C-alpha cells in the first residue's frame, strides 16, 4: 500500500510492475490514502502517463477523493495533456463529473491557464 | 528583462523534467516503507 | 534589478550542468529497461 503510493506518485513504472503481480486482489489498487487518492490520482496528478495506461490497463474504476475529483481532474489542474489523451480514450464517461462544487476539469484547465488542455 | 526572463522560465522548465526523471529512475533499498 | 537577473541567470546555468553530471553519473539497476 504505502510502497506502491510512492512508486505511482513518482513514475517509477518497474516498482509499479513488480507490484501488481497475481493479478486477482483489486483490492490493494483501487485503495486510497488518508485523502482517499488512490493510486491513479496520484499518477494523473504528476503527470506519469505510462503509469496511468498501466493502472487502467488492469482497470482502476474512477472513484473519488475527499473533495470529488477524479484523475481528469488532477490531470487537467497541473496541465498535462498526454496524461488527459490516455484517459479520455476508455470509459468517456468521466469528461463530465462534478467535483464538491460542481466544477468540471474544464474549470480547472481554464482556470490555471493551460491554453492546450 | 521581459525577454530575459522568460528565457529563465524556459530554463527552469527543462531543469524541472530532468529532476523527476531522477526521482523515477534512482535506487531506493535502505529507505524503502 | 538587471544586474541580480544575470546574476540569477549565472546561477541557473551553473546548476543546470550539475543536475546533468548527476544523471550521467547515477546508478540505474532496478529501474533499468
Amino acid at each position: 500500500k504505502s510502497p506502491l503510493h510512492f512508486a505511482a506518485s513518482y513514475g517509477r513504472i518497474n516498482t509499479c510492475q513488480r507490484l501488481l503481480q497475481d493479478i486477482s486482489d483489486t483490492r490493494l489498487l483501487n485503495e486510497g490514502d488518508l485523502h482517499g487518492m488512490t493510486p491513479l490520482h496520484l499518477a494523473a496528478k504528476n503527470g506519469h502517463d505510462k503509469v496511468v495506461q498501466l493502472l487502467l490497463k488492469k482497470g482502476a474504476l474512477f472513484l473519488s477523493d475527499h473533495n470529488g475529483w477524479t484523475a481528469l481532474h488532477h490531470a487537467s489542474m497541473g496541465g498535462y495533456t498526454q496524461t488527459m489523451k490516455v484517459i479520455l480514450d476508455t470509459n468517456l464517461k468521466c469528461t463530465d463529473r462534478l467535483d464538491e462544487d460542481g466544477n468540471t476539469a474544464l474549470h480547472f484547465a481554464a482556470r490555471e491557464g493551460h491554453a492546450k488542455a | 528583462q521581459k525577454y530575459r526572463l522568460k528565457d529563465l522560465t524556459f530554463l527552469l522548465e527543462k531543469q524541472h523534467e530532468l529532476i523527476k526523471l531522477i526521482i523515477q529512475k534512482m535506487e531506493i533499498i535502505s529507505e524503502t516503507e
